[PDB]
């Protein structure tokens, strides 16, 4: 349908700090680790519905400039005795035909999961810090 | 304490004015001592004689909260009836509960009936209690059973229905305790010869009223220390607007995962945004936080440094507290 | 001292609207860069503007209220020399050029003046 | 904006090296005497940008959007010593004395990439030309007076 | 058909810029006086579509044809001052102002991709150009008077 | 957020020696091996947060000139009789605004973990041994 | 730093015969097949580095002439009735700067490990016979 959104990116915030600096070419993306229900099927038009418990348990890559105030809050966290769980929100404005929608996706307690991969270069510039955030509920609403 | 006190001996109308000063004679204490002129530092002069201030009313109630943010109230004597509606109307106000007892006098739908009064007021703050006896310890008993839970555990919101309290019930007959069912009071009876505490729907629910008032009050404090202590103002970009947006988000998340508010179908009319996302969140995520746009707000307000308004709405979570059942038998 | 331009809207400026807004935006070198600051003024009757300035660099747009956009009047550099009482179509004339670095050079008199003064901060002692 | 004229003040005092003497680019400049060892900062190399920041001050409040990129400025000597400026260029581009000089040129130096002794068709005669590459990193900023929020009213309701 | 004309306008008060300074595209347009910094929406690329949606109504009942597409639309900046308007455009686009001022736009507004200081060989000299990307997205619709079904009257059969 | 970098790659130094023969084109590089915390997530929006004894632990890949004192260094390293511990530090410095920060990460005890795969051409010139310290604590602070 | 070699590629010689038919275009290859030292990493800033017995293990890849007398030699060290032993040396010379160094490697008792992979074209020529000597200890030093 027709559909326009404000906010080119998906304004992203956890544990009430905003990510403001985000690498530009595809920085956040969600990714769902399993299945929403796995099912056993037996014969003759019989099947088992049962949705998992792993069901909206989201990855969540996020890519920022290699050092900045992103990256510090990033790092600071990956850093801590305790890791720090995540808690927080992804979310759009959209209007729809005039209506104006917004589209919001919660984030649950959540953590890192693999560390930015830090290369240096010399040939070209690289400020590519890629945490993953990897939730467990990761509920899209609107 | 850490704090250095310093009193003349005369008392009444003797001013201790100076402080510290500096003496050309020596070398000073009093700018290591931290009560200089500059330095902040309290200086009560002696008052003129003794002061008899008059005797307030149980409205000066307004002084309490006005120094120390309590939030569940009672008073040692019998609040008289006059003063009922006005209490009620400052707990209302004042963002806070108000325990109250009263013998079975006032067991009628009457108006001259103030708890009946305050139930038709909706004055769902000011929480009414019987007791045959007027035993005012029962307030306390009650006051000291609803305010226990932490808000921050995974299921923690408890009617008190049936809760165990510390004063020795009292001997009713039916139709006062129907009466009290229906006019909002609280009672603390005998079941299997047992403590039994019974909550009221007339007036709402304590679980309801408790857990609304705290909801409010924690979203009031999360906004605020977001906002002024969390030492990077949030702006009026729609990103900071956004954040606005989902620290109250993150509050109602807090509860909904608390075991105040359960996701359901909305029963109200009255709504925001519109009808669709609004009754889709709240049987999904029991929740629903809209923010006005920044759109909407004129720069004579903007310049005021004030957000737009947030709506939120919630649904409570239903508390068990019937149960009927029906059983036949085949043969 | 910071200067007050005024006159009266005329020329290709326009007609001389009862209505007329004006728009400076100023670049004040801030931290790294700089800072742009907006201010927009309105005119009395008679397509008058009267209004202070501070010095530095300042762009200045013109439009009409109910327009669809500005129209760009120009750059302009006001500097401790530019006359006060001056006309805003005649001020446009002295837009900003690159003689802003040899400006910079103007810290000879800063560098006097503190070399007066700790000339007469030492001579007290005696 | 100001990157090419920041990386022509790095050349331009790192190789100890004349103003008149270094041209920028593909702008209108004569190149008389071609024996006169030229420098031009060559920015014609699309410049890509990587992140948009955005940042926020509170008490001096105003906001900050920055805009980090990156650019494959060339550097192409002329001159009857251009080899030697290209050459005594190339290696000093990563010395005390370059990433000492380039203290407040907000612009990073990466090393340099490949040369090439590309020379120019000057009619029916060859001029010494060489170009060095080296990928150049800097962030272009602006400061805007937004304002913060103080406090913020609000209702709420239930069923 | 508007969405040109649409991007036109956002960078006609995000740069609060002139009507008459600002001309689309490959049309017949004169740029005389070089210095007067023009911005040209050049449209010349391919817009892709995406999808093809189709909603339908119910009591003021018609339809709702729409076509979801994106085309990478360039800004090329022109006069004494392209740079500037480069720069201080490739970086307000993600601010307040422009995300605030693109309210009823009907196109959404991508990221500055990359940018360029190609310019125009005007006869013998140089005049200033930059180029800009930024992929565009928007949707285009039509409103089509169909109409529904009340009831379905049919009839089985059976061996 | 605004920022440049003096020193164009990520100055190294271990046990005392630096870096200064780098191969051109991204030498460095740090990989983290494992994640930062492992979950197990059970029913109805419960998880357990546990941060790994693996936290750090990162390779360093490193490229030098076929033969240079770096490459010395590390082949003297890798052939000793005993592994040789390496500890360093991985920094860089770099003006955020117009402040002057340092980004630095420790390596704490490290060793050899893969040879370089000695490759010698005719065709082209090659000169490139990648050596991989993989250490255990790898810190980055900002 | 500064470094010239004379001698193109690593001139290379097992069992007192040297390799002089060294197919053009990266022919010997040195890959170590293990790792230098494997590590238990313990909690709390404690590791254990243990070099492994197969340190110096390194395949040798050789590519020579289809039939040639480097060929005849490996071939026929191929076809022995009892595998043949290999001991030798891959070296080079180079001047650091003025000074003139040698990087010699040795290579200790290896055998043949994969055959060349015979392939006859009609479209192109080719006479890649790629044989692959793996010691034990090849100890690079310089």
């Amino acid at each position: 349908s027709v559909i326009v959104y404000r906010n080119n990116q998906s304004t992203l915030t956890l544990n009430g700090y905003t990510f403001q600096h985000l690498y530009q070419g595809a920085a956040l993306v969600l990714t769902p680790v399993n299945a929403k229900t796995a099912r056993t099927n037996s014969i003759n038009g019989g099947v088992s519905i049962s949705g998992r418990v792993d069901g909206g348990v989201h990855t969540l890559a996020i890519m920022v400039q290699k050092h900045s105030p992103d990256d510090k809050f990033l790092n600071d966290a990956k850093n801590s005795q305790e890791p720090v769980v995540f808690d927080g929100s992804m979310k759009r404005a959209y209007t729809e035909s005039g209506t104006l929608k917004k589209a919001t996706t919660t984030l649950e307690t959540g953590s890192i999961t693999t560390q930015p991969t830090k290369t240096d270069n010399n040939q070209d510039p690289d400020d590519s810090r890629t945490y993953v955030i990897e939730f467990r509920n990761s509920v899209e609403t609107f | 304490n850490g704090y250095f006190k310093v009193t003349s001996s005369t008392t009444g109308a003797t001013s201790l004015l100076s402080y510290l000063g500096v003496a050309t004679s020596g070398t000073d204490i009093s700018a290591v001592l931290g009560m200089n002129s500059e330095s902040g530092a309290v200086l009560t002069q002696g008052t003129d004689q003794v002061v008899l201030p008059a005797e307030t009313k149980l409205e000066g109630i307004t002084a309490i909260k006005s120094e120390v943010n309590i939030k569940g109230a009672m008073f040692i004597d019998q609040i008289l009836d006059a003063d009922i509606p006005g209490i009620a109307s400052f707990a209302g106000a004042n963002n806070m509960l108000v325990y109250e007892v009263f013998d079975t006098g006032y067991l009628s739908k009457n108006v001259s009936n103030p708890v009946w009064a305050v139930k038709l007021a909706g004055q769902s703050n000011f929480r009414c209690l019987l007791s045959k006896s007027g035993n005012r310890k029962f307030a306390a008993t009650y006051m000291a059973r609803m305010h226990t839970v932490l808000f921050s555990g995974q299921n923690t919101a408890i009617t008190m229905q049936l809760k165990e309290l510390s004063v020795t019930a009292e001997e009713y007959t039916d139709t006062e305790i129907a009466n009290a069912k229906t006019v909002g009071l609280d009672l603390l009876t005998t079941i299997k010869n047992e403590q039994a505490l019974l909550t009221s729907g007339a007036n709402d629910f304590c679980d309801n009223v408790y857990n609304l008032e705290a909801f409010r009050d924690e979203i009031q404090t999360n906004n605020y220390n977001l906002l002024k202590t969390t030492s990077t103002k949030i702006p009026q970009t729609d990103p900071g607007m956004d954040t606005i947006e989902d620290d109250t988000e993150k509050t109602c998340e807090k509860y909904v995962r608390n075991g105040v508010f359960a996701p359901g179908t909305w029963t109200r009319s009255d709504f925001f945004g519109d009808r669709q996302q609004f009754v889709d969140a709240i049987a999904q995520k029991g929740y629903y936080v809209l923010i006005g746009d920044l759109a909407d707000q004129t720069t004579a307000e903007r310049q005021s440094r004030v957000s737009p308004v947030i709506q939120i709405a919630v649904k409570n979570a239903g508390a068990v507290h019937e149960e009927d059942i029906i059983i036949s038998v085949n043969l | 001292m910071s200067i007050q331009v005024t006159g009266i809207i005329e020329g290709p400026l326009g007609t001389p609207s009862p209505g007329i807004t004006i728009r400076v935006v100023s670049k004040i070198s801030y931290r790294n860069t700089y800072r742009l600051s907006t201010e927009d003024y309105v005119t009395t009757t008679g397509g008058a503007y009267d209004f202070q300035l501070n010095e530095g660099f300042h762009k200045i747009l013109i439009r009409y209220r109910g327009a669809s956009s500005f129209t760009k009047l120009g750059d302009v550099s006001v500097s401790d020399q530019t006359p006060s009482p001056i006309t805003l179509i005649n001020l446009l004339e002295s837009s900003s050029p690159k003689a802003l670095v040899v400006k910079l050079q103007e810290l000879a008199d800063e560098a006097s003046e503190s070399a007066q003064s700790a000339s007469d901060d030492a001579d007290q002692v005696t | 904006s100001q990157s090419i004229i920041n990386v022509a003040r790095y050349i331009r005092d790192l190789l100890d090296y004349d103003e008149n003497l270094i041209q920028f680019d593909r702008k209108n400049t004569q190149q008389s005497d071609t024996v006169t060892g030229y420098i031009v900062v060559n920015g014609s190399g699309v410049q890509n940008v990587l992140s948009h920041g955005s940042s926020y001050d509170g008490d001096a409040e105003i906001m900050e959007y920055s805009k980090s990129e990156s650019r494959l400025i060339t550097l192409e000597f002329y001159g009857s010593d251009a080899y030697e400026n290209a050459e005594l260029f190339s290696l000093l581009n990563q010395s005390q004395k370059a990433k000492e000089v380039s203290r407040g040129l907000g612009l990073t130096i990466y090393n340099v990439s490949q040369a090439t002794d590309v020379k120019q068709l000057l009619g029916y005669q060859y001029g010494n030309r060489v170009h060095v590459d080296f990928n150049i990193q800097y962030c272009p900023s602006v400061y805007v007076e937004t304002l913060r929020v103080d406090a913020s009213e609000f209702e709420i309701l239930v069923d």
